[PDB]
């Protein structure tokens, strides 16, 4: 109950969607035999399912008007609510690695500049050396803001205009 | 009637009259090239605006420029 | 037709005045 | 055919233009009335099919002579500013003449 | 082989070897992790 | 054509959520998307999309991931040719799942 | 004198109407003579119409 | 030879063109030939007469339709029940099955029921009878006729005004803020003080009888002693009813808040004490700019004097009121920038504070009035950045505008452009991605594992208003606070009860569907200014193009050349945002509708549910509510509908003439033309006719407008039959 | 009250007709 | 009657007057315009299913 909301675990038309999945699988399991593969499938699709509804209320996730978990993307009421595995830890688990691949492929490119023909290189992937840069960026926000205290990370007025 | 003006950055590699279909184009001496040559365009009543010509001069931000104006029967390519 | 006639005698008089307006500006 | 086109009264040069527009009105006289005779609006009225539709093929005739007056005051022995007005005017007389033939051709 | 294995280091086979990596590898993580909709512990 | 027939029909592709027609319920909104993203070739031409490059070259130029293989948009003719490809490829697709879920479950 | 930087010196590019704008390339030839444009440059980064060279004058052009 | 007589350049064109250009650039006074700018401002000023007298018309129109086809005089008396009539119709080509179905609303031949809903408006400003509307319509037309005359005698050379009579933008902004905002409202305050409020309480305030009504019983004694208060009284109770005298009350200018209770609108007497209000302030601020007497502010010296320090803003705004006063085309971008935010704070404002009785009741009329004033605003705003991309070509000046900070926006210009790429960008990733993935979980059976973010950020804005749905007690949902306690007898109960009511449009409760549609609208925002502001940006030059000034606003190209540059003109960088445009304002209309629909219906989870996810759009709004519009006609018969039914076919077929210009472009056309001058010229007794001017086809810019505009005439005609049969049909 | 019945075929068939004609005849004017 | 242009122009738009001014009295036929009728059955109910 943040946002006129309520508990999962406490709410009762999550519930009755629980129950409501569980009894289409079953009127749909009804039409094989106990040994069959068609059922041994539906069974295993319950216990994925019953599971879910399990696990959903153990993390304690909000439920509204319609029994659906609904997230909560303000740090501050996530951080003091205990919600911030919905959105407050994957919005940095997400950029650790999108930072990453920035990264990567900016080093990359810086790294291949230095040649004879740096365009042949970006058909060609320098595996021996792509793969180097993917290993040793996994501190990339360490030597980031390493280079972005220099000077080194901005390009000055080199850049190329129109009119200015 | 198209207003095609062409401007000191010519070289007189002499592409853009070459690639001109309808002879709007043609070669005058001038001294500010190695080549000794730039264009003019004496036959502006004719042009139709195509930019063949802009389509084939080397130069950087290119030296022969065509500007479209009012068209008359031969500048829309009429056989009508 | 009483403002009909009315609102017609009246636009007489309003073109005559269009008249007036009709030469002394040029 | 080069036979038959110096027949039909767009290619008689030797005929005056009043003739010219009344024969090429009454023969768009009584044959345009036939869509609107037949399957106008008032197909199944058998008391108003010949009335309304030749009344109203009448009209189009009249939309047409206005829109040959029209194109002679834009273009310019026909292809003048009288020859052309003198068709016109034979295409209206010839045209309400042909509807008029086509009611009576019951 | 040398040569073979530039045209295994272009542009649309390291794509096409990556994207199955990478697909590859978050297919049997949402298998042996059904369905995580938040980051339990 | 309109009620009976793409109104009417069209009730066995929407409402196929849950049960297996429901990967055709994705694709008739699948290839409602690819269609009319196919718009954004067919109307707009290349000069406009060049000159965004550029700004965006620009943002890629400041931050030193200039790419070798320069950025240009795409032909006249290519933009036109990605055009109608993704406009048959999402006019199709609409149809084909269109068909396939009505027929499958009437049928 | 020999007008114009050396004969394959960096280079870079002033003319702000060029493709080639804040941009380094290198110089190729100066011409010496009266030509308003003498100094050839030839760069990596290919224009729109896919030439690689232009003639540039001697005050739109300084070194490094 | 004669027709464009403004553009000779033009008459010496012997094709088809001359006629598509002489009427498109009619109205470009600007490239006129022989023009000048005396000539050009009064040529301009005439024109702003002939929109007036048009605007003049229309309105006496609608006087005259309502007063002599209308039932007003029927609507007065039961304004729920009895629907409004637009005008009767005489169609010949009717059936009698057409006739006995449009007749409705108690009339004698066919109506059209009026979605505009002037009836409303008129109704709640004192309109009573049908011949206070004939006398309405008589007035304005007389009006209308006087704006004709004014703009006739306003071009004759006895009263052409010089040219330093338009650049006076001191005593302009000094007489229209104070005398055509302020004296206006000050008067506009007169006509509900004196008519508009007794006429709810059930007192004829005629033209005859309004020197005899004093509009407060001790009138004008509190406004010369001080007690203003007086005249807020006893305002209308909570049990007034609107027309009569049953619980009426003597207050003049109360200061309430919310709605009246019948109506559900907003009260007249807080409506007044508004117009009031807002006149003294106008009236003040028209006191502030030095025109002749002394005193004021110049202009020349606000501007020029706010540069701040350390280099933040260039050179400050030095040198901008040189190319404001001489500009028009910035003059006519500003004005149609804050002219079209204030359209939309318009159809912002009718929806959830309904300002006319019994509206938001009448539903047809919100969906149109609502629908119609942000498609008015969606047009006046991206015509802002196009006469704000014409700017930068024909009235710039760089030597002027040096290190202002005009020029620090051309400056750092591709900041702008790739800053905007990215939220646009950001936003149809994270928005469309979420559709699709909730899309997807409906697919599978599970929607248990959608992704349905909590609008965190506008629900506390709700709660801070006073919404106590979502018990975040903050503060004027918390009862304890100071905002709350400082105006229990000012302005809050009256707004506290109106919101907390569930069935009005004030502050809608919303859920993770309306999450995901404000961002949608948040990427239809961001992304039509990333095509209009790189249209301003980008309309001198690129590197691409380093001469687009050259060749002006709208030209079709430059060659195939560079690559090919299709569409590289400002006003073909302003066309595709009319695109982008219609999208962004078709996302907000859906959502405004779908949501008013669910809640007037009263399954207001019917929307919650399914808007979550894009088939919920589809299979629940667009499917489930056109049921009854496309029944409109059927061979079993037809109805009420039908009209609105022809229009939905209608609509879709200019829409898609619309792609035959947008991706047949000219030259498959150009050649198929003249095989038709071929079989024209060689058919006997054809050639007997022959064109004065040459067939080409439509030339490249034209195609561009041709096409957009069937597109978007197209596009409009398919959701307002969708819109007004959707909503009515099952109202 | 017979009104309906005779502006609407005026404009409509006929006033439009006369501005189908007059602003055409304007349009092809030799300019002298 | 007519020969010339202007006399053409003239007999068009008095023809032009001469049905108009009569169509909308005497002109409208029985089974043509359904408008230029008698009030019929009903049709004057509400726009249906709620308000
Ligand atoms: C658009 C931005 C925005 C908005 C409208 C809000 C809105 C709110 N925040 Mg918030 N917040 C935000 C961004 C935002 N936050 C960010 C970026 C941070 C830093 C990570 C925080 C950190 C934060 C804290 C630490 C707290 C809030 C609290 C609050 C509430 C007061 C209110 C719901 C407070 C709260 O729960 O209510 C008192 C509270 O304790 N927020
Ligand atoms: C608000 C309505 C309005 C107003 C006030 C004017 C006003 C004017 N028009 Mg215009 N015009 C309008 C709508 C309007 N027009 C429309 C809808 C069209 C059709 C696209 C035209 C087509 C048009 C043409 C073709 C010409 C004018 C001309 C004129 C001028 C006489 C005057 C400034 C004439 C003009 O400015 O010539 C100097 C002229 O040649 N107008
Ligand atoms: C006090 C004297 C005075 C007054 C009353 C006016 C009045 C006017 N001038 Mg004006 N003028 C004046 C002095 C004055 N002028 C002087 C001294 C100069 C010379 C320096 C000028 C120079 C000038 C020019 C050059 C032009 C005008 C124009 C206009 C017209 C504005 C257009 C319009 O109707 O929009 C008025 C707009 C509104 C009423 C809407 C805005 C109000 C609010 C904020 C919007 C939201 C509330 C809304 C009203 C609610 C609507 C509810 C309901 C009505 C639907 C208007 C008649 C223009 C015109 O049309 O020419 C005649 C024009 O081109 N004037
Ligand atoms: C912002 C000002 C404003 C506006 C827009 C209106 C609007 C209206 N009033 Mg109203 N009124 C106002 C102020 C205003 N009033 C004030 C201050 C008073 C107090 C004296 C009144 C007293 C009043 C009465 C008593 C009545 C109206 C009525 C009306 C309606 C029809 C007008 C009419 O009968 O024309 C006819 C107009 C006249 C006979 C005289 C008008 C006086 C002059 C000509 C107006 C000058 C304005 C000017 C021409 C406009 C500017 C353009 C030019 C520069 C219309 C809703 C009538 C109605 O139906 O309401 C129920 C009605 O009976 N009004
Ligand atoms: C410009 C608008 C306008 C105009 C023309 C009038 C005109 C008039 N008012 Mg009035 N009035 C106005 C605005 C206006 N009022 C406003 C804004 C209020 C509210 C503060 C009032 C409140 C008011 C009262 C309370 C009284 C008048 C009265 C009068 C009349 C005689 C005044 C001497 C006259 C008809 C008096 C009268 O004789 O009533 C007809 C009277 O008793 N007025
Ligand atoms: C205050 C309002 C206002 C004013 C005065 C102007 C004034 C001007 N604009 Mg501008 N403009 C505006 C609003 C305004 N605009 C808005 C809101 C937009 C965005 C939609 C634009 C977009 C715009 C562009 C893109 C251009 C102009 C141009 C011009 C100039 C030439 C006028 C012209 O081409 O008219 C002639 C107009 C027409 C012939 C109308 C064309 C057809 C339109 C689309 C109406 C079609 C409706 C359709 C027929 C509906 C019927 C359907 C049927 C089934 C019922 C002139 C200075 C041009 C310019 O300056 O060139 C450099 C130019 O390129 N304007
Ligand atoms: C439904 C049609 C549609 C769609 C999707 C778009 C989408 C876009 N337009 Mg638009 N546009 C359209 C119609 C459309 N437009 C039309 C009709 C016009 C008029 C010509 C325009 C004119 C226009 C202009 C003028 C501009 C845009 C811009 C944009 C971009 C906005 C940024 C954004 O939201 O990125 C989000 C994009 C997406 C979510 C689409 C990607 C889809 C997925 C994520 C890709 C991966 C899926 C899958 C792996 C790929 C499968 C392929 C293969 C493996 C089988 C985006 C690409 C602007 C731009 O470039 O901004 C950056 C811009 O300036 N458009
Ligand atoms: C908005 C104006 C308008 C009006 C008032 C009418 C009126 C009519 N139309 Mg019509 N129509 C219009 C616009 C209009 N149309 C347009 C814009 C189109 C193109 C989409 C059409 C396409 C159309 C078709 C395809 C048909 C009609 C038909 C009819 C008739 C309905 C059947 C009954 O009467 C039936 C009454 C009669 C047959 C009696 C004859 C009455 C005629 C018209 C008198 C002749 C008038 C006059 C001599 C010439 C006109 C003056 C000239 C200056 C133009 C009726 C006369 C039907 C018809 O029969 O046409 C007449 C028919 O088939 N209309
Ligand atoms: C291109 C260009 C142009 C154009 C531009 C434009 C078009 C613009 C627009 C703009 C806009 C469109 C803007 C907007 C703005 C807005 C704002 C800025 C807002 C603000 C807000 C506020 C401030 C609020 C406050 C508040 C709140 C919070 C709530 C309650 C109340 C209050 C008041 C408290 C021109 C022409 C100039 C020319 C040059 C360039
Ligand atoms: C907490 C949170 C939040 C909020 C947030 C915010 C409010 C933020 C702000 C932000 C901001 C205000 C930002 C700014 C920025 C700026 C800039 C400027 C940036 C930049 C970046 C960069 C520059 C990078 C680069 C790179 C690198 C270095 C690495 C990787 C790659 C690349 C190259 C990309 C939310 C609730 C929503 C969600 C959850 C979480
Ligand atoms: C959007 C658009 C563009 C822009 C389209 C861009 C240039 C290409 C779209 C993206 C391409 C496919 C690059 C994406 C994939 C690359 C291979 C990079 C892959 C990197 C990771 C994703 C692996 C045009 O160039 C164009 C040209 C002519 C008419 C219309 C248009 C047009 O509508």
């Amino acid at each position: 109950d943040i946002a006129g909301l309520t508990p999962c675990s406490e709410s009762k038309a999550y519930a009755k969607l629980e129950k409501k999945e569980l009894k289409t699988l079953e009127k749909r399991l009804k039409q094989y035999e106990a040994d069959s593969a068609p059922a041994v499938a539906l069974k295993a699709t319950m216990e994925r399912t019953k599971a879910r509804f399990a696990n959903y209320a153990k993390a304690g996730l909000l439920c509204g008007n319609d029994g659906l978990p609904h997230l909560i993307a303000d740090p501050g009421l996530a951080l003091k609510y205990g919600h911030a595995g919905e959105v407050f830890i994957p919005t940095f688990g997400f950029l650790y690695v999108a930072g990453y691949i920035g990264y990567v492929g900016r080093q990359y490119l810086i790294a291949v500049k230095g040649e004879a023909k740096p365009t042949d290189k970006e058909i060609i992937i320098d595996v021996p050396l792509a793969t180097k840069l993917a290993w040793q960026g996994a501190g990339w926000p360490l030597a980031a803001v390493q280079e972005l205290q220099r000077g080194t990370l901005l390009e000055k007025e080199e850049n190329i205009t129109v009119s200015p | 009637a198209h207003i095609v003006k062409i401007y000191d950055t010519c070289i007189g590699c002499t592409q853009c009259v070459r690639a001109c279909p309808l002879d709007v184009l043609e070669m005058v001496p001038w001294d500010g090239c190695k080549a000794s040559q730039m264009a003019s365009a004496p036959r502006t009543e004719d042009c139709v605006g195509c930019k063949r010509c802009e389509t084939a001069c080397p130069t950087d931000f290119l030296s022969v420029r065509v500007y479209l104006g009012s068209e008359s029967t031969r500048s829309m390519g009429l056989s009508y | 037709a009483a403002a009909a006639a009315a609102a017609a005698a009246a636009a007489a008089a309003a073109a005559a005045a269009a008249a007036a307006a009709a030469a002394a500006a040029a | 055919v080069a036979t038959y086109l110096s027949n039909l009264p767009a290619y008689r040069t030797g005929v005056a233009p009043v003739l010219r527009g009344v024969e090429i009105g009454l023969a768009h006289g009584f044959l345009l009335a036939g869509p609107f005779i037949k399957l106008g609006p008032l197909r199944n009225v058998p008391e108003t099919a010949e009335i309304a539709g030749s009344l109203s093929a009448a009209g189009l005739v009249l939309i047409l002579a206005l829109c040959l007056s029209i194109y002679g005051s834009a273009q310019f022995p026909l292809f003048s500013a009288d020859g052309w007005s003198e068709f016109a005017a034979g295409f209206l007389v010839g045209g309400e003449a042909g509807v008029a033939w086509a009611y009576v051709c019951t | 082989m040398k040569d073979f294995t530039t045209y295994l280091s272009t542009a649309p086979v390291i794509a096409t070897i990556w994207f199955t990596f990478t697909a590859g590898l978050l297919i049997e993580i949402n298998r042996y992790f059904p369905d995580p909709l938040v980051f339990s512990f | 054509w309109l009620r009976d027939f793409l109104w009417a029909q069209s009730s066995q592709v929407i409402q196929s959520y849950g049960s297996a027609l429901s990967a055709y319920g994705l694709i008739f909104l699948g290839a409602h998307f690819v269609w009319a993203f196919s718009l954004m070739f067919l109307f707009s031409g290349r000069g406009y999309w060049q000159e965004l490059i550029e700004s965006i070259v620009w943002a890629h130029n400041k931050l030193k991931v200039a790419p070798a293989i320069q950025p240009r948009a795409l032909s006249i003719t290519q933009g036109r040719a990605v055009g109608v490809a993704h406009y048959l490829l999402g006019g199709i697709a609409t149809t084909w799942s269109f068909f396939l879920a009505r027929i499958i479950s009437v049928g | 004198k020999e007008v114009g930087p050396k004969r394959g010196s960096l280079v870079k590019i002033l003319r702000p109407e060029s493709y080639w704008f804040n941009q380094v390339g290198k110089v190729v030839s100066v011409d010496q003579s009266g030509v308003r444009y003498p100094v050839v440059v030839r760069f990596e980064n290919q224009n729109y119409a896919g030439v690689t060279t232009n003639n540039y004058a001697l005050d739109e052009v300084v070194a490094a | 030879k004669l027709f464009p007589k403004f553009s000779q350049g033009l008459a010496q064109d012997p094709t088809t063109r001359r006629i598509w250009y002489g009427l498109a650039m009619a109205h470009d006074f600007e490239s006129h030939d022989g023009m000048t700018e005396e000539n050009l401002y009064q040529k301009i000023f005439a024109s702003h007469f002939g929109q007036l007298s048009i605007i003049f018309l229309w309105t006496s129109g609608n006087l005259f339709h309502v007063a002599w086809q209308g039932n007003f005089e029927q609507w007065v008396t039961d304004p729920v029940h009895i629907r409004p009539i637009a005008h009767a119709i005489w169609d010949p080509h009717f059936g009698q099955p057409a006739v006995e179905a449009f007749t409705r609303g108690g009339a004698s031949g066919p109506v059209n029921i009026s979605t505009s809903g002037v009836y409303q408006w008129w109704y709640t400003i004192g309109m009573r009878t049908n011949q206070d509307l004939y006398v309405g319509s008589v007035f304005l037309a007389l009006v209308s006729a006087i704006f004709l005359f004014a703009g006739w005698l306003h071009l004759q050379p006895n009263f052409q005004p010089s040219l330093s009579w338009f650049k006076d933008a001191e005593s302009r902004l000094n007489h229209h803020l104070s005398g055509l905002f302020g004296v206006s409202s000050l008067a506009w305050t007169g006509h509900l003080v004196h008519v508009a409020i007794p006429e709810s309480r059930g007192q004829h305030v005629g033209w005859d009888n309004f020197l005899s009504v004093l509009p407060h019983p001790q009138g004008l004694t509190p406004f010369f002693t001080g007690n203003w208060a007086a005249y807020a009284q006893s305002p209308d109770t909570a049990s007034h009813v609107f027309g009569t005298a049953q619980g009426s009350g003597q207050a003049i200018l109360t200061f309430l808040g919310g709605f009246h209770p019948q109506t559900q609108s907003l009260w007249l007497t807080d409506m007044a004490h508004h117009h009031l209000a807002i006149a003294v302030i106008f009236i003040v601020a028209g006191h502030m700019y030095r025109t002749n007497f002394g005193i004021g502010h110049r202009m020349q010296a606000i501007l020029e004097a706010h540069t701040p320090p350390s280099g933040s803003l260039g050179a400050g705004h030095k040198g901008l009121f040189d190319t404001v006063n001489n500009s028009l085309h910035f003059q006519l971008g500003l004005a149609l920038a804050s002219v079209g935010t204030i359209t939309s704070l318009v159809a912002q404002h009718m929806y959830s504070l309904p300002p006319y009785a019994f509206q938001a009741i009448d539903f047809t009329t919100q969906a149109a009035l609502y629908t119609h004033h942000q498609y008015i605003a969606g047009f006046i705003m991206c015509g802002a950045f196009a006469h704000g991309a014409i700017f930068f070509i024909r009235d710039y000046d760089p030597e002027q505008n040096k290190g202002n900070v005009l020029a620090r926006m051309l400056d750092h210009k591709e900041a702008l452009i790739s800053h905007l790429s990215w939220v646009s960008l950001f936003l149809g990733f994270h928005t469309l991605g979420l559709y699709v993935h909730n899309d997807v979980m409906q697919a599978f059976g599970t929607p248990e594992k959608q992704i349905l973010i909590e609008p965190v950020f506008a629900q506390w804005i709700q709660a801070a208003h006073g919404k106590a749905l979502y018990g975040f007690d903050f503060l004027l949902s918390s009862k304890t606070s100071a905002a709350f306690a400082n105006g229990q007898s000012l302005w809050l109960p009256g707004w506290l009860d109106a919101i907390n009511n569930n069935q009005n449009s004030l502050f809608l409760t919303i859920g993770p569907g309306d999450f995901l549609v404000h961002h949608a609208i948040a990427l239809g925002l961001h992304t039509t200014t990333l095509i209009l502001v790189k249209g301003a940006l980008d309309a001198r030059g690129s590197k691409l193009m380093p001469d687009k000034k050259d060749f002006g606003y709208s030209f079709p190209c430059d060659g195939p050349g560079r690559g090919g540059t299709c569409d590289i003109s400002a006003y073909d960088a302003f066309y595709l945002a009319v695109f982008w445009m219609l999208n962004t304002i078709g996302w907000v209309t859906f959502y405004w509708h779908w949501k008013h629909l669910t809640l007037w219906q009263g399954n207001v989870a019917q929307f919650d549910e399914s808007s979550t996810y894009l088939m919920g759009w589809l299979r629940d709004y667009l499917w489930l509510n056109s049921s009854q519009l496309i029944n409109g006609y059927n061979p079993f018969g037809m109805n009420s509908l039908s009209v609105w039914a022809w229009t939905f076919l209608f609509g879709h077929l200019i829409y898609a003439t619309g792609f035959m210009f947008l991706i047949s472009w000219r030259g498959y056309w150009q050649e198929l033309i003249e095989t038709l001058v071929w079989a024209h010229e060689k058919t006997p007794l054809a050639n007997l006719v022959y064109w004065k001017d040459k067939p080409v086809a439509l030339s490249i810019v034209q195609a561009r407008l041709v096409g957009l505009a069937h597109f978007s005439v197209g596009y409009i005609f398919t959701y307002a039959a969708f819109l007004i049969a959707s909503t009515s049909g099952r109202f | 009250s017979w009104a309906p019945s005779v502006f609407v075929p005026l404009t409509g068939l006929v006033l439009p007709a006369i501005a189908m004609a007059t602003l055409f005849v304007y349009i092809e004017k030799e300019a002298p | 009657i007519i020969s010339r242009r202007e006399s053409l122009r003239a007999l068009v738009a008095l023809s032009g007057i001469a049905a108009i001014v009569t169509y909308g009295l005497k002109g409208a036929k029985d089974a043509d315009l359904p408008i230029t009728k008698g009030p019929q059955t009903t049709g004057e109910n509400g726009k249906g299913g709620s308000v």
